[PDB]
C-alpha cells in the first residue's frame, strides 16, 4: 500500500486541517475517539483507508498527521476540542512567541526552535509506513508560520525523504483579510519550495469566499465556511487515495499526467456542485461537467480562456458512469473550446471515485449524488502571480518593511533572488503560450 | 500574550489610572479585583492585562515617580485598591529637569523599577512586550520614563516596546523648558521603541475648547479623552479578532521604516457608520495636532466598537480609501486595516478609534523642534542641564535626529 | 518539420530543467527517428521529470533502439520515470520488456503496477501468463482490473480458473473485466467451466455463464 | 486645571530674564542610528 502524511502548517493549514480530519472521519465511518466500528481488522482494518490512518492494537484509527503552529492558540483548541482523542498528543506540537506575518522568523529565528522535533516526529511518523508514498503539506502563503517555517520544512524533508512526492495546498491571499506584509512572505515562499516541490494546489481565499455569498447565500462567511467549502476539495483530490476502485486514479499517475514539468507546477482547480442546503433537483454528469469550465467555480481567481492548457484531469465521484463521462467530454469539446498548447498531448485523465460527497452535518452545502474535480495545468495561473508580484514590487522598490525581516536572520539579497525567480516564472509560462 | 504597564511621573501616573479605570469597567473588574462581569468575551483575552490568586485579577502595572505625592493620589482613587502595592516604586523629590530624570534622581531610582518589572516578566509565559505612559514635557516620566526604556530594551531586546507619549504644548502648561525636554526624549524614542502613539496636549486643548465648548478645560477633562483613545486603540489587544492582534503583529503591519513609528491617533465620536468613517479622518478628531490633509497615510489601522454590519463596515472603509486615494501612499497596497469588535466602549453604542502613521506627524515635529531651536540658539537654561552630568552635544544629537525625522518623513510624503 | 525537430533536439542539453523536459515532450509528439539517439542519452538525465518525458516520448515514437535503455529507466529510483517506461514498453511491444515487465508487476507502487500489467497484455507474450494470474490478487482493485484484461488479451488457458475466481470480486469493474476476458479466450476450457457455474455457481458468476451459453451455441 | 504659557518665543524672552532675576538675590548618551543596529 501507499501511506501519506498530512503536515497542517500555522493557523490555516491546522484549521483547514480540522475541515478535513473531520471530513475523512464521516466519509470513512471513524468516530472521534478513533474508533472505526465497520473496521474488520482490529489491528488494521480495510488496508486501503490505512494510507491515511494507522491502526493501533486496541483497535483505535489514528490520523497519518501533524499539526505545527508557532503560537500554542490555535493547535490548544484542537487538544481540548470534539477530537481531542482522535489525535495523538505528540503529533501537535507547538511554540509560544508565533511569526508575527513575519517570513524570516517562521524561517530562521523562531522556526528553527521547534524544527528538530517536527523532523523527529516525521521520523517516527514515517516508521509506521509501510510504503510512504509522500507528503501533502496545508498551509497559508501569507502568514509568518505558513510561510517560513514551511519552507524550512520543505528544505529539511529534501534531504531523507527527496524520493518522495510533496504536494501543497496552499492559501492565496486576499485582503477582504490581509497582513500588509503578505505579498513578501508569499514570492518569498514559492521561491524557497520551488525546487522541493512536486505540485502546488493554491486556493485563492477572495474566490472561496465570493462562492460562499453567491452559491451558499452566505452574508459573511467565516473561516469555517471556507474550511468546509475547501475541505471539501481536498477530499475529491485524495479520494483515489484513501477509496479501493478501478478506475480511481493513483498519485502517481496524476501528479504525473497533471504536472510532468519541473517549475510550472500550478494547477487551477474548479469544484463543481456547489448548492446551499436551504434549497433540489439531480445535477447530471454532463451538468457538473459543464460546470468546470465556469469561472465562478474556480478556486482562484483566473481565466482559462486567456492562457493555454498543458493538462487537465477530471476527478469525478458517486453516481457516475464511465460512458456518461465520455459524452459529457465530448460534447463541451464540441461547444468551449479548450486550447492546448501545441506540443503538449491533448486530451483529459479521467479518474472516477466510487463514494460520494459527505457533508459535514449543520454545513451549509446540500448532500448531492455526483461530484466533480476538475485540476487543469494552464498558463492562465500566471495571472494570480502577476498579482502577487506586483504588489511585492511596489513595497519593495521603496524597501518598505524589509527592515523586519533583515532584523529576523535574513539576508536583503533574498528578497531580489526571490522576486528574480519569480519574474523568470511568469517567463516560463509566457514561453510555453508558444 | 502578557503586557507588562508602566506608568511614569505627574502625566503617567494620571492617564494610566484612567486606562486602568476605563479598561477594568470594561472587563468587569470592581476595584477590589473581583469579576462581576455578564460575558465570557470579557474574560477572553483577560491575561493580557491582569494577573490572577484566583478570586481576584490585578493589573500587571508598574507605578513610578520620584514625587511621592503621586502614588498617594492614585491609592486614594476608585481602583487605587486593584494595584499591588509592592509594584508603587516612589521616591522624595520629583523637576521638570529632564537631566535629573535621566541621569541623576530618576537613575538611582531605576534598577529598583527594574527588579519589579524582572519579577512581573517571570510570571509571564509568552510576555509581549512593555506599554509606558508618559509625558514628554516633564522630567520624571520624560527623563526616566526613556531612561526605562533604554534599560528595559537592553534586558529584553527580543520584547516590543510601546509607548503613548505626551507632547508638551504651550497652550496648557507654562514651564519653558518643555521643548528641551520633549526633544531629547523624542531622541530616546526613535532609537528605543517600536510604536508610540502621539498624544498632543494641543490637540487634547484645542478639542476641549473648540469642539467639546467646554470653556475651562482642566487636566481631568484632557485626561477624557486621552482614556477613551487609548481604550481603542488597545481593543485588538484585549479581545479575540485577527487584526493587530499583538504587539509585534500591530508592529510589523504599521510600521514600514524603523524610526517612522510615531502614530497618530484619533476618535468619533468626541452616530452611523459612514458617520464614523468620515469622522475618523477628519483633522478636528486626531489627537495629535496635525492635519492629516496635509501628509500621506503609510498605514492605518481602525477599530470599529459597537453592533453594527461587519458588511456596511467593508463598504465604508472601501470607499473612504477610494475617496481619498490622493492621501494615502500608493506603494503600500492595502495599508488600510479594519477591527471591528462587539463591546462598545462605556457610554456609547458606537465609536471608532484611529491609529494612523501619517507623514503629518511631522508637523508636530517641526513644532517642538522650531521651539527647541529658539531655546538652544539663545543657549537658555543650558546650565542646571549639563550640571547634572549631562553633555551639551546630546542637545545637538537630539535636534539633529528630529529634524532628520521630519526630512524622512517629508521623503515618504513626496514619493512616487 | 526538420528544423523544428533540429531545434528540440539541441534543446535536449539546455542548462535549464524545464526547456529540456518540454523537448523531450515535443518530440514525442513530433515523433522523427532521428530523435532516438538523443533521447536515449535525456533517458540518462539528473532531472526525473526529463527522464519520464524523455521515456514517453520513446514510446511515441517507438524506436526499437530505445527497448534496452527504456528496460534500464524500469529499474529507476522515481516512479513517474518507471510508469512512463513501463508505458513506453508496451507501446513499442518489444518482447525483450517481457521478463522486465513480469518483475514490474512486483513494483511498490500502483500506477506502475498497473502499466506493467496492460504492457504486458499489449505484447500479449504468453510467458507473462503465471506472474498476471498472481496479480489477479492484486491489493488495489485497478491492478486486478489491468490483470485480468490482459490475460484476456493474451488468451492462454491457464487463465480460466483463476478468472472465475475474479467473476467473484469485491470490485464490479474487475469481475466485468474477467467476464470479458473468459469471453475472449473461449474454447473447451471456459465453455465446459461455464457450464459448470450455470447450475451450481451463484450472483453475477452464475448470470455470466448462463449468458455465455446462450451466445456460444452449436 | 490647566496653566498655560502662551505670545510665542517672546514668552521665553521674558523667562531669560526672570531666570537672571533669582541669580541677582544669589554623563555618555545615546547615538543617532544606534537603535538601527538591532536590525542587522
Ligand atoms: N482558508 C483559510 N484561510 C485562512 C485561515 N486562517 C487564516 N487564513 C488566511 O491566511 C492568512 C493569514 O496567515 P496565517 O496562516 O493565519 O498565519 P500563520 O500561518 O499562523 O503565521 P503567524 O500568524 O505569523 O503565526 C490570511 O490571508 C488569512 O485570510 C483558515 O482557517 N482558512
Ligand atoms: N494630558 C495630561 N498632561 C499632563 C497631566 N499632568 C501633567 N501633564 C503634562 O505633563 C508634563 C509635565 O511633566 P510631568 O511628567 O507631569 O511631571 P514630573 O513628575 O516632574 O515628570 C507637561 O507636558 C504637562 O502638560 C495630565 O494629567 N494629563
Ligand atoms: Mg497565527
Amino acid at each position: 500500500m501507499r501511506e501519506c502524511i498530512s503536515i497542517h502548517v500555522g493557523q490555516a493549514g491546522v484549521q483547514i486541517g480540522n475541515a478535513c480530519w473531520e471530513l475523512y472521519c464521516l466519509e470513512h465511518g471513524i468516530q472521534p475517539d478513533g474508533q472505526m466500528p465497520s473496521d474488520k481488522t482490529i489491528g488494521g482494518g480495510d488496508d486501503s483507508f490505512n494510507t491515511f490512518f494507522s491502526e493501533t492494537g486496541a483497535g483505535k484509527h489514528v490520523p497519518r498527521a501533524v499539526f505545527v503552529d508557532l503560537e500554542p492558540t490555535v493547535i490548544d483548541e484542537v487538544r481540548t476540542g470534539t477530537y481531542r482523542q482522535l489525535f495523538h498528543p505528540e503529533q501537535l506540537i507547538t511554540g509560544k512567541e508565533d511569526a508575527a506575518n513575519n517570513y524570516a522568523r517562521g524561517h530562521y529565528t523562531i522556526g528553527k526552535e521547534i524544527i528538530d522535533l517536527v523532523l523527529d516526529r516525521i521520523r517516527k511518523l514515517a516508521d509506521q509506513c509501510t510504503g510512504l508514498q509522500g507528503f501533502l503539506v496545508f498551509h497559508s502563503f501569507g502568514g509568518g508560520t505558513g510561510s517560513g517555517f514551511t519552507s524550512l520544512l520543505m528544505e529539511r524533508l529534501s534531504v531523507d525523504y527527496g524520493k518522495k512526492s510533496k504536494l501543497e495546498f496552499s492559501i492565496y491571499p486576499a485582503p477582504q483579510s490581509t497582513a500588509v506584509v503578505e505579498p513578501y512572505n508569499s514570492i518569498l515562499t514559492t521561491h524557497t519550495t520551488l525546487e522541493h516541490s512536486d505540485c502546488a494546489f493554491m486556493v485563492d481565499n477572495e474566490a472561496i469566499y465570493d462562492i460562499c455569498r453567491r452559491n451558499l447565500d452566505i452574508e459573511r462567511p467565516t473561516y469555517t465556511n471556507l474550511n468546509r467549502l475547501i475541505s471539501q476539495i481536498v477530499s475529491s483530490i485524495t479520494a483515489s487515495l484513501r477509496f479501493d476502485g478501478a478506475l480511481n486514479v493513483d498519485l502517481t499517475e496524476f501528479q504525473t499526467n497533471l504536472v510532468p514539468y519541473p517549475r510550472i507546477h500550478f494547477p487551477l482547480a474548479t469544484y463543481a456542485p456547489v448548492i446551499s442546503a436551504e434549497k433540489h433537483e439531480q445535477l447530471s454528469v454532463a451538468e457538473i461537467t459543464n460546470a468546470c469550465f465556469e469561472p465562478a467555480n474556480q478556486m482562484v481567481k483566473c481565466d482559462p480562456r486567456h492562457g493555454k492548457y498543458m493538462a487537465c484531469c477530471l476527478l469525478y465521484r458517486g453516481d457516475v458512469v464511465p460512458k456518461d463521462v465520455n459524452a459529457a467530454i465530448a460534447t463541451i469539446k464540441t461547444k468551449r473550446s479548450i486550447q492546448f498548447v501545441d506540443w503538449c498531448p491533448t486530451g483529459f485523465k479521467v479518474g472516477i471515485n466510487y463514494q460520494p460527497p459527505t457533508v459535514v452535518p449543520g454545513g451549509d452545502l446540500a448532500k448531492v449524488q455526483r461530484a466533480v474535480c476538475m485540476l487543469s495545468n494552464t498558463t492562465a495561473i500566471a495571472e494570480a502571480w502577476a498579482r502577487l508580484d506586483h504588489k511585492f514590487d511596489l513595497m519593495y522598490a521603496k524597501r518598505a518593511f524589509v527592515h523586519w525581516y533583515v532584523g529576523e536572520g535574513m539576508e536583503e539579497g533574498e528578497f531580489s533572488e526571490a522576486r528574480e525567480d519569480m519574474a523568470a516564472l511568469e517567463k516560463d509560462y509566457e514561453e510555453v503560450g508558444v | 500574550r502578557e503586557i507588562v504597564h508602566i506608568q511614569a511621573g505627574q502625566c503617567g501616573n494620571q492617564i494610566g489610572a484612567k486606562f486602568w479605570e476605563v479598561i477594568s469597567d470594561e472587563h468587569g473588574i470592581d476595584p477590589t479585583g473581583s469579576y462581576h462581569g455578564d460575558s465570557d468575551l470579557q474574560l477572553e483575552r483577560i491575561n493580557v492585562y491582569y494577573n490572577e490568586t484566583g478570586n481576584k485579577y490585578v493589573p500587571r502595572a508598574i507605578l513610578v515617580d520620584l514625587e511621592p505625592g503621586t502614588m498617594d493620589s492614585v491609592r486614594s482613587g476608585p481602583f487605587g485598591q486593584i494595584f499591588r502595592p509592592d509594584n508603587f516604586v516612589f521616591g522624595q523629590s520629583g523637576g521638570n529637569n529632564w537631566a535629573k530624570g535621566h541621569y541623576t534622581e530618576g537613575a538611582e531610582l531605576v534598577d529598583s523599577v527594574l527588579d519589579v518589572v524582572r519579577k512581573e516578566s517571570e510570571s509571564c509565559d509568552c510576555l509581549q512586550g512593555f506599554q509606558l505612559t508618559h509625558s514628554l514635557g516633564g522630567g520624571t516620566g520624560s527623563g526616566m520614563g526613556t531612561l526605562l526604556i533604554s534599560k528595559i530594551r537592553e534586558e529584553y531586546p527580543d520584547r516590543i516596546m510601546n509607548t503613548f507619549s505626551v507632547m508638551p504644548s504651550p497652550k496648557v502648561s507654562d514651564t519653558v523648558v518643555e521643548p528641551y525636554n520633549a526633544t531629547l526624549s523624542v531622541h530616546q524614542l526613535v532609537e528605543n521603541t517600536d510604536e508610540t502613539y502621539c498624544i498632543d496636549n494641543e490637540a487634547l486643548y484645542d478639542i476641549c475648547f473648540r469642539t467639546l465648548k467646554l470653556t475651562t478645560p482642566t487636566y481631568g477633562d484632557l485626561n477624557h479623552l486621552v482614556s477613551a483613545t487609548m481604550s481603542g486603540v488597545t481593543t485588538c489587544l484585549r479581545f479575540p479578532g485577527q487584526l493587530n492582534a499583538d504587539l509585534r503583529k500591530l508592529a510589523v503591519n504599521m510600521v514600514p521604516f524603523p524610526r517612522l513609528h510615531f502614530f497618530m491617533p484619533g476618535f468619533a465620536p468626541l452616530l452611523t457608520v459612514p458617520e464614523l468613517t468620515q469622522q475618523m479622518f477628519d483633522s478636528k478628531n486626531m489627537m495629535a495636532a496635525c492635519d492629516p490633509r496635509h501628509g500621506r497615510y503609510l498605514t492605518v489601522a481602525a477599530i470599529f466598537r459597537g453592533r453594527m454590519s461587519m458588511k456596511e463596515v467593508d463598504e465604508q472603509m472601501l470607499n473612504v480609501q477610494n475617496k481619498n486615494s490622493s492621501y494615502f501612499v500608493e506603494w503600500i497596497p492595502n495599508n488600510v486595516k479594519t477591527a471591528v469588535c462587539d463591546i462598545p466602549p462605556r457610554g456609547l453604542k458606537m465609536s471608532a478609534t484611529f491609529i494612523g502613521n501619517s507623514t503629518a506627524i511631522q508637523e508636530l515635529f517641526k513644532r517642538i523642534s522650531e521651539q527647541f531651536t529658539a531655546m538652544f540658539r539663545r543657549k537658555a537654561f543650558l546650565h542646571w542641564y549639563t550640571g547634572e552630568g549631562m553633555d551639551e552635544m546630546e542637545f545637538t544629537e537630539a535636534e539633529s535626529n528630529m529634524n532628520d525625522l521630519v526630512s524622512e518623513y517629508q521623503q515618504y510624503q513626496d514619493a512616487t | 518539420d526538420p528544423e523544428k525537430v533540429e531545434m528540440y533536439i539541441k534543446n535536449l542539453q539546455d542548462d535549464s530543467t524545464l526547456v529540456r523536459s518540454i523537448a523531450a515532450a515535443a518530440l514525442g509528439k513530433i515523433g522523427d527517428e532521428r530523435a532516438v539517439e538523443p533521447l536515449i542519452k535525456a533517458l540518462k538525465d539528473e532531472d526525473s521529470r526529463v527522464r519520464a518525458q524523455a521515456a514517453g516520448a520513446l514510446g511515441q515514437i517507438g524506436d526499437e533502439r530505445a527497448v534496452e535503455p527504456l528496460i534500464k529507466a524500469l529499474k529507476d529510483e522515481d516512479p513517474s520515470v518507471r510508469y512512463r517506461a513501463a508505458e513506453a514498453l508496451g507501446k513499442i511491444g518489444d518482447e525483450r520488456a517481457v521478463e522486465p515487465l513480469i518483475k514490474a508487476l512486483k513494483d511498490e507502487d500502483t500506477t506502475v503496477r498497473r502499466i506493467a500489467a496492460t504492457a504486458l497484455g499489449k505484447i500479449g507474450d504468453e510467458r507473462a501468463v503465471e506472474p498476471l494470474i498472481k496479480a489477479l490478487k492484486d491489493e488495489d482493485a485497478a491492478v486486478r482490473l489491468t490483470a485480468a484484461r490482459a490475460l484476456g488479451e493474451i488468451g492462454d488457458e491457464r487463465a480460466v480458473e483463476p478468472l472465475i475466481k475474479a467473476l467473484k470480486d469485491e470490485d464490479a469493474y474487475v469481475r466485468r473485466a474477467a467476464a470479458q476476458a473468459l469471453g475472449k479466450i473461449g474454447g473447451e476450457r471456459v465453455r465446459a467451466a461455464m457450464e459448470k457455474l450455470a447450475e451450481t455457481g451463484t450472483g453475477f458468476a452464475r448470470k455470466v455463464a448462463v449468458n455465455y451459453l446462450e451466445t456460444h451455441k452449436s | 486645571p490647566i496653566k498655560a504659557a502662551i505670545t510665542f518665543e517672546d514668552y521665553l524672552e521674558e523667562q531669560i530674564q526672570l531666570e537672571e532675576q533669582e541669580l541677582k538675590q544669589k554623563q555618555p548618551f545615546l547615538k543617532r542610528g544606534e537603535g538601527l543596529a538591532r536590525f542587522t
